């Protein structure tokens, strides 16, 4: 049957899910400006918010 | 439930599509529920399709059966046939659920 | 006696066509014998940062050295040398170095601004990285090198006196000696065994400087030793601060086998880096093995005692007095490195505090047990040992559970004594 | 001028971003050694991170098509072997635009004639001259040095004689048939060496497009035979066999044989071209129906234990041959046959040479699948191309057969014809060359892919490979399968019989751009090889006519 | 709205919760990590441990820019002790790392090739010791009494294998039982 929906912690970090994305849309642009280095900060900023928001993907849909 | 022009929901089942056709208003009215579930969600998360986990972040992916240029957005890819790629993960997800690109 | 050419961290042929050549932190360097020729190929651990290569040996070198900058190679029979930087902006230059009759290269060192070459027969000649002479100095035979910055440390032995060392500094004014050939306390040796020793006739596996500015060397008889004050020489000792054979038999389960010997690599702060070879043969071959780490201990146990409380393990009483050991030598050594140094990557002092609360912690437990066996006065020696403020406090606790109020007093004087020569 | 660590670091930083700075490669498939030399690129590219698009191109006219109207801001293009011949500069304009320029392709031509202006008059064409060739025409440093610039009336005179005199050493010159001098395979791994990693799989892939050019020409693998044996001792990886680990790929070394595939399979196929290998000799057919008879059903060939015989025991047998021929080595001298040759395994899975490995990239290749035809014909090479380039991994098991017995099928499918065209007797040695025109047999539809054709010739130069002591000319061979008779002709290359020292490339090209420049009607160079044209019906019978007279060589 | 693989996982995610642990490796490398799950270094030190998670450190391999140890009862000299415990106890499974089929599957590619003689040992020590557990769990289902099992020590694998057909049978006798009554 049908549990709860944890609705607060889910907006808590639904403002996060926000903030990460948009420091990441800068500081690529800051490295575009800049370019005229190291490619691992990048990479895994951006594998690792699709990979929360993959899971919350699944999680309404099954509600 | 839209990925690459959602209304051409034509081209198929032709003897059966004037069947659903008097449930296309039944079958439309999910599809204009589910544009404004796409959008009241606060935030941009994807609802239309990426259902298997990912795992990597590099993916040789060849092509066929396609032509002209697609992808606008998140840089063009500049589609030429029976050509492959070899390039990261998150921009194929929106064109193997369309079936331009054929193989993982 | 027969002058062997010796190479830091260096294997023997044995019944094989192939060996290393040296091998160091940097990477391992190797060669392949062929049918008319040598092949060197050097091999790293980092391959994200330095270009892998390999060349052909036409002149077959026998000797070499790695550093951070570039790769030295020498032949002992013709005197011929050549460097080798990996940066494609140096150029490459060679010289023959002169050698009498019966006289061979034993020992080479490299530095990125100076250039250390020593022989069979004592001569020092020492070159700039352009290859430019400076000096040309007799002394005693060298045979071993290592070397980290400036400093230049040399092994002798000569024919009837010999096992002595030397430290110096090649300063920018003049070379400064710090020691003038003092006695090393190193144990000389009393099929794989029988190759080895014809080869290695000191039983010198491997050398290299730490990362906080110490010696160490590494014997035939597997204590490592370390070598604390070396700027002073009042106060400069040997300290054995790990014993191989005690770490194989805890870990184990209480055994001892025979065909796992520990290869130095490295040692950066906390753990010794090794290669876990398994067979009979006491060099490695080629599969790739990884790389391990074995938690530094005080050799300072007993045998019979270890069976009769009976991987093996430890008790927790047994335990506290090699914790007092380690912790005290490591406390002193970090204490004089900042004061003269200073800070290297930034978190010594983390480390600090976390050392010097475990010291304290660990002398409390042998504390503990003197004043269940009534022995008030070994009790009162332990109080004068410790170093923080907040543990004399603990102390009172401990004696006051135990129904010992002389005790109690006796801890509150050190405490007064403290606070007075504090404020002069 | 281009130092081989020193492009690699500079592509490097010039399309290293996570967007769309595309760096894109063309191959053509024309030829295999290409396909190899791309191959081993495409991998080190991955693991230094990079995003990449690789295109095929099989077609020379095609070129236009697939860069001239798709660009946006690849800054890098690279190339494998097109325009050592011809000037891509004035087949295709580019402006000068932005000294220190914009977009810099790189060029990979393995080809003999150079171009000058590729070279020398670098400003987009970033070609790949390291210590390839230290003798880059050396006589070149007053010719267009002097031709770039250009009382006077006796001394300029004197002054247009030496640009005369320039101009005739740059009319003998741009006038020489074509090789490959080296092989794509050698620059490459050379390259690679200088970074240094360590991969057998690396020194398994180089060593297969080197082993493609052993039909094509004789001494320039010949310089590599200590090339191959340096870097198998070198990458020793181990002393002892160490034996029943599935993994690990060991290599070694052992005899081999031009009689082929053996190790695969097929003694018995092996009849057909034993008799190629006595059609080496002094037949076809008629002394070695009898004369095979002493030397092959010696042993009855058997159905089970084949598998185990033909398999192991025959190296009491491959040892008896070991142990016939030694004693037919002072007495017959025949010396096709011994080879040292090179070997792999898998750990299981059988030994697999690479000597028969290359047969089965061949025929894999070919077979696996107004103007409205040729598209339809063009996307099949393309496509069938594709299932042959992941044919290099061990995912790839049982479609590795699926060629090796196309392969023993498709020879004895050629020779079906070969036979059919020699007694017919259409051979016709006219005056300089030898002509023949298959103008209609069986199974014309295996002649329009032209990687065929050349082993065709392959088998017909060497039915003319007899003594021969004048006239050691190639043919001219004639086909037709599609309509307004497209008739891809092409030359061969005459051969000798293992005594290069007469300079022997080609004289057809020369020609090739005679006819060409007559008067353009309908004649195609669209394919991509020279050495191959096309024909209208009509005008083959003048072409040979300007030939017969036109004495070039 | 799947539709398809709902009652359960597909074996595609349950390596997902898995990944998601860390383990210590030895780094090589010298801002860096900000992934809000960091602890990123300074100039990182060779030749020691840090507990980092998996799959960065999978994707910190690609580049190979460092290097795995493995786990402290990898070993084939600590496995054998796995296999005396159990074959003496018919009644249940004894000492379990309860990842362990999925990690070392992840552990078998380009992480294979860097420790100390494993190949034709470990899949011979391993593969063997996956029946020897599914041997036990046929004895097991054949005793099933009502509405009440005892699975101690379980694989999340099998778990993810026993699952979608132990429901409906009891189930569906769950039913019987009690529309008896």
């Amino acid at each position: 049957e049908l549990l709860p929906y944890p609705h607060q912690l889910m907006k808590r970090l639904l403002n996060r899910i926000s903030m990460q994305s948009q420091l990441i849309e800068n500081i690529s642009m800051g490295f575009l400006d800049m370019q005229n280095e190291s490619k691992l900060p990048l990479l895994c900023m951006e594998t690792e918010l699709e990979r929360l928001k993959f899971v919350i993907r699944s999680y309404i849909r099954c509600r | 439930n839209g990925l690459d022009l959602m209304s051409s929901i034509t081209f198929s089942q032709q003897d059966t599509n004037n069947l659903s056709h008097q449930e296309q208003e039944y079958l439309k009215e999910y599809c204009d529920l589910i544009t404004d579930l796409k959008s009241g969600d606060l935030v941009d998360i994807d609802l239309s399709g990426s259902l298997v986990p990912p795992s990597d972040v590099f993916i040789d992916v060849r092509v066929l059966k396609d032509a002209g240029e697609i992808q606008t957005e998140y840089g063009v890819f500049n589609l030429i046939k029976d050509s492959q790629f070899f390039v990261r993960q998150s921009d194929v997800e929106r064109l193997i659920q369309q079936g331009y690109l054929q193989k993982i | 006696f027969r002058y062997m050419p010796f190479s830091p961290a260096g294997t023997p042929f044995g019944f094989t066509d192939r060996r290393y050549l040296t091998m160091n932190e940097v990477g391992y360097v190797s060669t392949v014998k062929n049918s008319e020729q040598y092949s060197i190929t050097v091999s790293f651990f980092d391959v994200g940062r330095f270009r892998e290569y390999h060349f052909e040996d036409l002149f077959g070198y026998d000797l070499c050295f790695l550093n951070e900058k570039g790769t030295l190679f020498g032949q002992s029979k013709t005197g011929q040398i050549q460097y080798r930087p990996h940066d494609s902006i140096h150029s490459n230059w060679t010289k023959i170095i002169p050698l009498q009759a019966g006289e061979r290269i034993t020992s080479v060192a490299a530095t990125p601004v100076r250039v250390i070459v020593g022989t069979s027969l004592g001569y020092f000649r020492s070159f700039n990285q352009f290859g430019v002479p400076f000096a040309v100095e007799k002394t005693s035979p060298i045979v071993a090198l290592t070397a980290q910055n400036y400093r230049v440390f040399s092994v002798h032995y000569s024919q009837f006196h010999g096992l002595s060392y030397s430290l110096s500094e090649l300063g920018t004014s003049s070379k400064r000696y710090y020691k003038r050939e003092c006695p090393l306390p190193m144990s000389l040796p009393n099929d794989a065994n029988l190759d080895y020793y014809n080869f290695n006739p000191m039983g010198i596996k491997s050398l290299f400087f730490s990362s906080y500015g110490d010696p160490c060397i590494f014997g035939s008889d597997n204590t490592l030793l370390l070598l604390s004050k070396w700027r002073s020489p009042e106060e400069s000792k040997w300290l054995p601060i790990l014993d191989s054979n005690m770490e194989i038999w805890k870990m184990s389960g209480g055994k001892e086998t025979t065909d796992i010997h520990v290869w130095p690599l490295a040692l950066a702060y906390d753990t010794l880096n090794c290669i876990l070879v398994k067979g009979k043969h006491i060099w490695p071959e080629f599969p790739l093995p990884l790389p391990s780490e074995m938690e530094i201990r005080m050799p300072v146990f007993v045998k019979s005692k270890l069976l009769e409380e009976n991987e093996i393990q430890i008790p927790v009483s047994m335990a506290a007095e090699e914790e007092y050991l380690r912790s005290k030598v490591l406390s002193e050594l970090l204490t004089d490195t900042l004061e003269n140094d200073g800070e290297m990557y930034g978190n010594e002092n983390e480390v600090l505090a976390a050392l010097n609360g475990a010291y304290d912690k660990a002398l409390l437990r042998l504390f503990a047990s003197a004043c269940s066996d009534q022995n008030v006065e070994k009790a009162l020696s332990l109080a004068h040992e410790l170093k923080q403020d907040r543990a004399l406090t603990a102390a009172v606790k401990i004696s006051e559970r135990a129904e010992l109020p002389s005790l109690v007093k006796k801890i509150n004087n050190i405490r007064e004594a403290r606070y007075e020569q504090q404020l002069k | 001028i281009s130092q081989f660590s020193e492009a690699y670091n500079k592509i490097l930083r010039n399309s290293s971003s996570h967007s769309s700075c595309q760096l894109v490669i063309f191959v053509s498939c024309l030829n295999i050694d290409a396909l190899c030399a791309t191959k081993m690129l495409s991998l080190l590219f991955k693991k230094q991170l990079v995003q990449s698009q690789i295109v095929p191109i099989f077609g020379y006219s095609e070129l236009r098509r697939h860069y001239s109207q798709l660009d946006d801001n690849i800054n890098s293009l690279l190339l494998v072997g097109f325009g050592g011949v011809i000037d891509l500069e004035a087949f295709l304009e580019i402006d000068p635009q932005e000294q220190s320029f914009r977009r810099d392709i790189y060029v990979l031509d393995a080809h003999r004639p150079w171009n000058l202006d590729n070279i020398f008059g670098s400003q987009i064409i970033q070609c790949f001259d390291d210590g390839t060739v230290d003798d880059t025409l050396g006589e070149q440093k007053e010719a267009y040095y002097k031709l770039l610039e250009l009382n006077d009336l006796s001394k300029r005179k004197q002054r247009k004689k030496q640009i005369h005199e320039y101009e005739g050493v740059l009319e003998e010159y741009y006038s020489q048939g074509t090789t490959v001098v080296n092989s794509i395979s050698a620059q490459i791994y050379s390259l690679l060496s200088a970074i240094g990693e360590t991969n057998l799989s690396n020194l398994w892939l180089n060593i297969l497009g080197t082993t493609s050019l052993d039909i094509a020409y004789a001494q320039v693998y010949n310089r590599l035979y200590p090339l191959l044996q340096d870097e198998v001792k070198r990458l020793t990886p181990s002393s002892r066999n160490s034996v029943k680990t599935p993994d690990t790929l060991t290599l070694n070394i052992q005899p081999d044989y031009y009689l082929f595939l053996l190790r695969h399979s097929s003694l018995y196929d092996s009849f057909y071209y034993s008799n190629y290998v006595n059609a080496k000799l002094s037949l076809w057919n008629e002394n070695g129906k009898k004369r095979l008879h002493k030397m092959f059903a010696r042993m009855g060939i058997p159905l089970s234990t084949a598998q185990e015989t033909w398999l192991y025991m025959d190296h009491s047998i491959k040892r008896e041959l070991g142990i016939i021929f030694d004693k037919n080595l002072d007495r017959y001298g025949l010396q096709d046959i011994i080879r040292d040759g090179f070997v792999r395994t898998l750990g299981y899975r059988g030994s697999i040479s690479a000597s028969e490995f290359v047969e089965a990239l061949t025929a894999l290749l070919e077979v696996g699948n107004s103007a409205q035809k040729l598209t339809n014909l063009r996307k099949r090479w393309v496509s069938n191309f594709w299932l042959s380039w992941d044919a290099l991994d061990d995912r790839k098991v049982e479609l590795l057969n699926r060629g090796i017995q196309l392969a023993q099928d498709l020879q004895r499918a050629i020779f079906n014809t070969g036979v059919a065209i020699l007694e017919k007797k259409l051979i016709k040695h006219l005056r300089i060359y030898r002509l023949c025109v298959l103008q209609d047999g069986p199974d014309l539809d295996l002649y329009r892919n032209p990687l065929t054709l050349l082993r065709l010739g392959n088998w017909l130069i060497e039915c003319c490979a007899e003594s021969e002591d004048k006239q050691l000319l190639p043919m001219v061979l004639a086909s037709i399968d599609e309509n307004t008779d497209t008739y891809l002709v092409a030359g061969l290359t005459p051969r000798y019989p293992r005594g290069t020292k007469k300079p022997i490339l080609n004289n057809f090209s020369m020609a090739f751009q005679q006819i060409t420049a007559e008067t353009d009607a309908k004649v195609r160079i669209d394919n991509f090889e020279s050495s191959i044209i096309e024909i209208r019906r009509e005008d083959l019978s003048p072409f040979l006519e300007k030939l017969t007279l036109s004495g070039l060589l | 709205l799947p539709a398809h693989l709902q009652q359960t996982f597909s074996p595609e995610e349950i390596q997902f919760i898995v990944e998601n642990e860390p383990i210590k490796i030895f780094p090589r490398i010298t801002w860096q990590l900000i992934t809000t799950d960091d602890k990123a270094l300074n100039n990182m030190v060779a030749m020691r441990s840090t507990e980092v998670v998996l799959w960065i450190a999978l994707l910190l391999k690609q580049q190979s820019k460092c290097s795995i140890v493995a786990p402290q009862w990898l070993t084939t000299k600590e496995l054998d002790r796995k296999i005396q415990y159990e074959k003496t106890h018919p009644d249940r499974f004894s000492e379990l790392p309860w990842n362990w089929l999925v990690l070392a599957r992840i552990l078998f590619n380009k992480a294979k090739d860097d420790f100390h003689d494993p190949i034709h040992e470990l899949r011979g020590k391993i593969q063997d010791l996956r029946e020897i557990r599914q041997i036990k769990v046929l004895k097991g289902l054949k005793y099933l009494n009502e509405s009440h099992l005892q699975l101690d020590n379980l694989s999340l694998l099998e778990i993810n294998e026993l699952r979608p057909f132990i429901t409906e049978i009891m189930d569906k006798l769950r039913e019987i039982h009690t529309a008896s009554l």
